[PDB]
């Protein structure tokens, strides 16, 4: 019927690309500057965050399939984005997104898409679409942030504060492999359980049931902590490599 | 594996012969090599590759595999042309997408005249028709797109509602700008007419309505050329749009434009008194003006017309077969 | 584009209805004869009937009856086309010079409606104050006969009764009356309702409703000196008046349907009865009188008078002499006798007028060898089938052959000097267990004859029951001699084997000239047939033999020689046999994307297919690879009923809505998906319901006249005897009569002031076109028979295209000469 999208950390050490002789790091590296570049690329020409993210998934699933050092990440990255935009209704022409990546991209960087980018890039359509075996609809972490938090009640102010920071936590985690790890649903949950410790806020009092003090079974059930903590793993990694820090 | 599509040929189907001139491709019907099951094949050509796959079809492929329904068609797979061995850059082969056949469609049976539908074989028609169209609505999704053509009937009575190439998500909350012309004339509601562009599910049910007159009648109800001339005949039938009935009529970017010649009175139930009492009833509440007083799909699943019937009693059209060689 | 005139040779000969009346003198009795879109007038003599006017409708006539309103001398007439399209008219002569007045008119149609099983029915008051007509399921329109309704405006009162039968006006009523026979589904009534045209609404009617026979068929308003209704039915004969019911039930009605009726004497005291098997009975009224001074109906009676032919429509005339108008026979005066003759008969013939009848198939042969082509029919149905052979020479000279049974198709052998056809007769299951014909027909009547013993079917193991009285049809192969027309021999194919199509040729290297059949196994309980055979006979030495046998799946609806190949069209397969020296059949190709595969015509190498609802295909064998290959389809669905090729590129079609239209090949390469476009380049409605297509004509070649505008010629035949020719045209000869066309119309007055670009529409119930590609040639036809003053004021302004002179302007008599040469083509 429907696609298995999801693999276990360990097996993200077997992609066509690390066994071409690609190194870890650099593999995640690749991975974040072509997520990085679909977003800013697409929240340069106005699109929704569905569409940022819908692109970015296809990019991640693509690349557990192909070897970045035969398909250039950036016009890989550009496909993704043109072929999300008609998936989600928020159509872009081919030209448009080659035009902003090239806004974006130095000289070097555009070299990927050779001497014709708007050939490169749908000539590539055919193949992401065998590759994502047709299954075009995809779920993100937003949806279930906000319907989960629609079910918490207390001080306004506190929850915005948590569902903000829990946002953010899921635009950063677009740029890793969590995406092919854990169903979205239990991605969300993971943010909110972030921003909870890093708010210092008990979330379990904002619930239906206040004394149930494992709050988000009643959004995700069969979701042990041993998950949401390496997701948080996950995610403050990025912070702490990086020189950026967490939002608060 | 039987989800990795798109890579499978379709080598696999013997092609008989073509059925339909589609959208984004040619329509084909094909008979299974290993299974011998008889399947409709929608091509996409990407040969064209002024936009690439084609919109239509990616809502298509989105949307059906998603909506399992007895009442809506269902998409089996995928397959593609031979692929250029170790050359994806030239590769122009195009995918065909796969669906079961059907023996044949509303519109082809009532234009050639070989239909006859009984009051019951009507119950059935729209028992069908209004759970499929209930079930794309509970999961938010608008076919804008309900004509005679677009709904498939096999021999045994089932119904299948068919093109979805310009289904999108209907968001209640949140109201969204839409394509202003979206139902081919005759099935278009108006609302749609005035140009709304934040339309509601209403829109379909308008269409359905239009259809549930015509099984009655065997000829559409309002067949026009123009868009004016389209307000005249739906205002002749069920009055002129105006505050007293659709209060935010004049919210509508053309209410003031396209007037029609009088204001008429609402007739429908005398210009279709022939029809059976539970029915009429259907027939008025579907058809009526303001989107937000027409009734739902559900509502008209819980009407004295359709509530009762049972679909293990299909009652097939009299589609005759014999004696239409000689007379 | 596509370019092509249609012209009638024959007019439509089958009586579609006949009234009496008042309507060319208050003075005269008439006889008006409605065939399809053609009105005859008739004075009725002591001897038979003079004729004295004939007109064209821009229309098919669906209700024609006369009425004398308060204040006329004589009788006006009410006519209602098929199209709705409603008139009065009146008759009105100067001296030598006769004209039909339009006195009001107007299209009755309803934007919402649904058309009603049995059909438009149209009756006009006893009074006179209003016409009555049943359109649509479920409503009563009424046109009021006031003098100031000259647009004929009209009103509708809701109906409760769905599903009426029939309705008449009845006679001695306080109110407008009208009684009907409906069905519900507790069977069927006859009810009475009162009809208000002040309250524009029924009130209840004078009589309370009975219940009737299953099958009442017809109502029949008695007159005053026993106001009430006569019920027919099946089995039984009714006369309700209120509180009154009598009810005879003699056994010889039940054995053929009751179709027409018809009042002898104006007190009601005798009416004519018909069947289908051309009885002809008297219903008479007895009747008792009270001293009251009230007379009453004491009893009805049914007395068989003879045979006439299968009648649509019976009216008396005078003295003993009644006309008899047939649809599917000759029609006739027959005269009636207070004597019965030596046989028992009291119905002797006097007169017999040509129909040439439902025309089933036919086909263009020279027996004569005189380069001229004779026309060679299957004609009639039942006991008045027939073969008709029409040559030109200015009047059609036209033999009748009869049969007396139902011929199906025709087809030509040379080698044999002889025809090939097939027909089917009436068995009706009796006590033996087998079956006995009612009449000897053709198939009974051979010289020699055989029997199919085939054992193809003979494993059967399908249980069918008979029960004595029903009735079955038999197929035969006629062999029928082309110079004699003697029946030689006749094959009785199986029991329950329909016969369905018919080929003469010669096979692949096979020498012999064969007769080849195509049937179907026809079970009552089975939707489609899926059984049937291909046999192939040789006629040789006056036996017919059977050379071989080729079982198939379904039905062989068609069958036509393909470069010493058949192909033949079973269910949705269209199949290319080839023909072995081991003389079998053996397939080498299919193609099965139809629905229903019902006709089948070739042009050298490509095929076309006329589909039950898929319009029309045009196949490609490709002998290269030894398949069939798809070229176009014409994707807008019609039902067909008759296709034919006019060249490589145009293709002809004929719906089952009376409608023709023209179908090519796009022409424009760009893309496949425009080449497999069949577009519908003409639109044409022709009023009749073509069968047969058939290339040939009837004209002399001996080359003193010259090469007409006109190329190529298809003729046509229809269910109401029309024979048509179809032609083409260059680009400029049509803009040439079309313009002329449109200036013709201007000029040219219509009966009923119908608009004729209304008429020649492209009409179904759910589509209208205006024409196009195609020329009326009876409208051109016609400017010879308008006067001076009009063909001038015709040609004014006229410009020609296209020629030696690029603008050429015309007078009236460079018209009359194109005309002329067009009138030639038949
Ligand atoms: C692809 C899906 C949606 N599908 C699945 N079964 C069908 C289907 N079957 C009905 C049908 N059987 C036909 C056979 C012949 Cl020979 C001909 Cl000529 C026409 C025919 N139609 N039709 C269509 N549409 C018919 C109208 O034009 C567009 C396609 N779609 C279908």
């Amino acid at each position: 019927t429907k696609p298995c999208w999801y693999w276990d950390k360990k097996d993200l050490a077997h992609t066509p690309s690390q066994l071409e002789g690609l190194d870890p790091a650099t593999e995640a590296r690749y991975r974040r500057e072509g997520a990085r570049f679909i977003f800013d690329v697409g929240t340069r020409l106005g699109l929704h965050y569905d569409t940022l993210a819908t692109g970015i998934i296809y990019f991640h699933r693509f690349y557990m399939f192909h070897s970045f050092k035969q398909f250039p990440r950036y016009v890989t990255g550009a496909c993704c984005l043109f072929l999300a935009g008609k998936v989600e209704e928020t159509p872009k022409k081919c030209k448009d997104i080659i035009k902003t990546a090239r806004s974006l991209l130095n000289d070097v960087q555009f070299g990927q898409f050779g001497d014709d980018p708007k050939e490169e890039v749908m000539v590539l359509e055919r193949i992401l679409l065998q590759t994502i075996k047709f299954d075009l609809q995809v779920e993100h972490p937003y949806q279930f942030l906000l319907k989960y938090a629609k079910q918490l009640k207390g001080d306004k102010n506190k929850i915005q504060k948590l569902v903000q920071m829990a946002w953010t936590f899921v635009n950063d985690s677009l740029c890793t492999t969590l995406s092919l790890q854990w169903e979205p649903e239990i991605i969300a949950v993971a943010v909110m359980y972030l921003a909870g410790r890093l708010c210092k806020f008990e979330i379990q009092e904002w619930t239906s049931k206040p004394m149930y003090r494992r709050w988000w079974e009643q959004f995700v059930q069969d979701v042990p902590v041993d998950v949401l903590e390496d997701i948080c793993h996950q995610i403050l990694d990025l912070y702490s490599q990086g020189k950026q820090q967490m939002p608060h | 594996t039987e989800s990795d599509w798109g890579k499978r040929c379709v080598d696999k189907f013997d092609i008989i012969g073509i059925i339909g001139e589609g959208t984004y491709g040619q329509v084909y019907k094909a008979k299974d090599k290993d299974t011998g099951e008889l399947v409709a094949l929608k091509k996409v050509r990407l040969d064209n590759e002024k936009e690439g796959f084609p919109i239509t079809a990616i809502r298509e492929i989105k949307i059906l595999r998603q909506l399992i329904h007895r009442s809506v068609v269902n998409m089996k797979e995928i397959v593609t042309d031979k692929q250029d061995a170790l050359d994806f850059k030239k590769d122009k082969g195009a995918f065909y997408l796969v669906f079961e056949y059907m023996d044949h469609d509303l519109m082809g049976l009532l234009e050639s005249g070989l239909v006859h539908f009984s009051e019951d074989h009507i119950k059935s028609f729209m028992k069908q028709l209004m759970e499929g169209l209930e079930y794309c609505h509970k999961k938010n999704f608008l076919h804008r797109d309900i004509k005679c053509s677009n709904i498939l009937l096999n021999n045994s009575g089932q119904i299948k509602l068919a093109d979805f190439g310009l289904a999108r998500l209907y968001n209640s909350e949140e109201s969204r700008p839409y394509t202003n012309k979206v139902i081919t004339l005759w099935y278009r509601p108006p609302e749609l007419l005035l140009g709304e562009e934040r339309y509601t599910p209403a829109i379909d049910v308008w269409s359905c309505g239009c259809i549930l007159g015509e099984l009655f009648t065997k000829k559409p109800i309002f067949q026009a050329n123009l868009e004016l001339a389209q307000l005249e005949l739906i205002s002749r039938l069920c009055g002129s749009p105006c505050p007293a009935v659709w209060p935010d009529v004049i919210r509508l970017p053309y209410f003031n434009t396209m007037k029609p010649k009088k204001q008429y009175r609402r007739r429908l139930r005398e210009e279709f008194s022939f029809i059976p009492s539970a029915a009429l009833d259907l027939l008025d509440h579907m058809l009526t003006l303001d989107p937000s007083k027409r009734c739902t799909a559900e509502q008209t699943l819980q009407s004295d017309f359709l509530k009762d019937v049972e679909l293990s009693k299909m009652a097939p059209p009299d589609l005759p077969h014999w004696q239409d060689c000689h007379e | 584009m596509s370019y092509n005139y249609v012209v009638t040779a024959q007019k439509p000969t089958a009586v579609n209805g006949c009234v009496t009346g008042h309507f060319t003198s208050a003075e005269d009795l008439n006889l008006l004869i409605a065939k399809n879109t053609r009105l005859e007038i008739y004075v009725v003599t002591a001897e038979g009937l003079r004729p004295v006017k004939e007109v064209g409708m821009y229309g098919k006539i669906a209700v024609m009856e006369l009425f004398r309103p308060k204040g006329e001398s004589k009788d006006l007439l009410f006519i209602l086309t098929a199209k709705y399209n409603a008139c009065i008219l009146e008759y009105k002569q100067s001296g030598e010079s006769i004209d039909i007045i339009t006195r009001a008119h107007g299209n009755v149609q309803d934007r919402i409606g649904r058309p009603s099983e049995t059909g438009i029915i149209g009756i006009i008051d006893p009074e006179c104050r209003m016409i009555g007509l049943r359109l649509y399921d479920g409503l009563f329109k009424v046109i009021p006969l006031d003098r100031d309704n000259k647009e004929l405006k009209a009103f509708n009162i809701r109906l409760e009764e769905l599903h009426v039968i029939d309705v008449k006006f009845l006679y001695g009523c306080q109110a407008p009356t009208i009684c009907f026979v409906y069905q519900d589904p507790q069977g069927r009534h006859v009810k009475t309702y009162e009809v208000s045209l002040r309250e524009k609404e029924f009130n209840k009617g004078p009589w309370k409703q009975e219940n009737v026979e299953a099958e009442a068929s017809m109502v029949i308003a008695v007159p005053e000196p026993f106001g009430g209704a006569i019920i027919i039915g099946q089995e039984s004969i009714t006369y309700h008046n209120g509180d009154k019911y009598l009810a005879i039930a003699p056994p010889i009605i039940k054995q053929s349907t009751i179709v027409c009726h018809n009042r002898v004497d104006p007190n009601g005291s005798r009416y004519l009865l018909g069947d289908m098997e051309g009885r002809l009975f008297m219903l008479l009224l007895e009747k008792e009188e009270q001293m009251d001074g009230t007379v009453t109906l004491k009893d009805l009676r049914v007395e068989l008078l003879g045979e006439t032919s299968i009648a649509e429509c019976l009216t008396y005339l005078d003295n003993g002499v009644v006309f008899v108008g047939s649809r599917l026979g000759d029609s006739q005066l027959v005269k009636l006798n207070v004597d019965s003759n030596e046989q028992g008969s009291y119905v002797v013939a006097m007169e017999t007028f040509t129909n040439l009848g439902p025309i089933v198939d036919m086909c263009v042969v020279d027996l004569e060898r005189q380069g001229q082509g004779q026309l060679v029919t299957c004609s009639g149905a039942f006991k008045e089938g027939s073969l008709r052979i029409i040559r030109n020479g200015q009047k059609l000279h036209i033999r009748t052959v009869p049969l007396y049974e139902s011929p199906r198709k025709i087809c030509y052998q040379e080698v044999s000097q002889c025809f090939g056809v097939l027909s089917s007769r009436i068995e009706v299951q009796d006590t033996s267990g087998g079956t006995t014909a009612l009449r000897p027909s053709a198939s009974t009547q051979a010289l020699s004859s055989s029997v199919s013993s085939s054992k193809l079917f003979s494993s059967s193991t399908a249980p069918h029951e008979t029960s004595f009285g029903e009735e079955v049809e038999v197929h035969n192969l006629l062999i029928i001699d082309q110079h004699t027309f003697e029946v030689l021999h006749a094959h009785q194919f199986l029991q329950n084997e329909y016969a369905l199509s018919l080929v003469s040729c010669k096979l692949g290297k096979d020498p012999n000239t064969y007769f080849i059949v195509g049937t179907a196994m026809v079970y009552p309980e089975e939707a489609e047939p899926k059984q049937g055979r291909i046999v192939v006979f040789q006629y040789s030495d006056g036996k017919l033999q059977t050379v071989a046998e080729k079982e198939v799946k379904g039905a062989v609806y068609s069958m036509v020689e393909f470069n010493g190949k058949l192909l033949a069209s079973i269910n949705s397969t269209v199949r290319l046999y080839e023909w072995t020296t081991e003389k079998e059949l053996r397939t080498e190709c299919n193609h099965y994307n139809n629905i229903m595969a019902l006709y089948l015509k070739t042009k050298g190498d490509f095929i076309l297919v006329g589909d039950l609802m898929r319009s029309v295909l045009l196949l490609a064998y490709k002998p290269m690879e030894g398949n069939f290959e798809e070229i176009a389809r014409d994707f807008n669905p019609n039902w067909m009923s008759a296709v034919e090729i006019l060249d490589d590129d145009n293709f002809l079609g004929a719906e089952n809505a009376f409608n023709l239209f023209v179908c090519q090949k796009d022409s424009a390469a760009t893309t496949d998906e425009e080449r497999q476009h069949l577009q519908e380049v003409g639109l044409f409605h022709l009023g009749e319901f073509v069968n047969v297509f058939c290339h040939g004509s009837l004209v002399m070649q001996n080359l003193g006249e010259t090469s007409t505008p006109t190329q190529g010629s298809v003729l046509f035949g229809t269910v109401n005897g029309m024979i048509g020719l179809v032609t083409s045209l260059s680009e400029s000869w049509y803009n040439l009569l079309l313009d002329m066309q449109n200036r013709l119309n201007k000029v040219i007055k219509s009966v009923g002031k119908i608009e004729h670009s209304f008429w020649r529409s492209f009409h179904t119930e759910r589509k209208t076109e205006p024409a196009t590609g195609f020329i009326d040639g009876d409208l051109i036809e016609s400017f010879l028979d308008i006067s001076r003053p009009k063909m001038q004021e015709v040609v004014a302004n006229l410009q020609y295209d296209d020629g030696s002179g690029m603008k050429r302007e015309a007078t009236a008599d460079d018209l009359i000469k194109v005309v002329e040469e067009l009138t030639r083509i038949h």
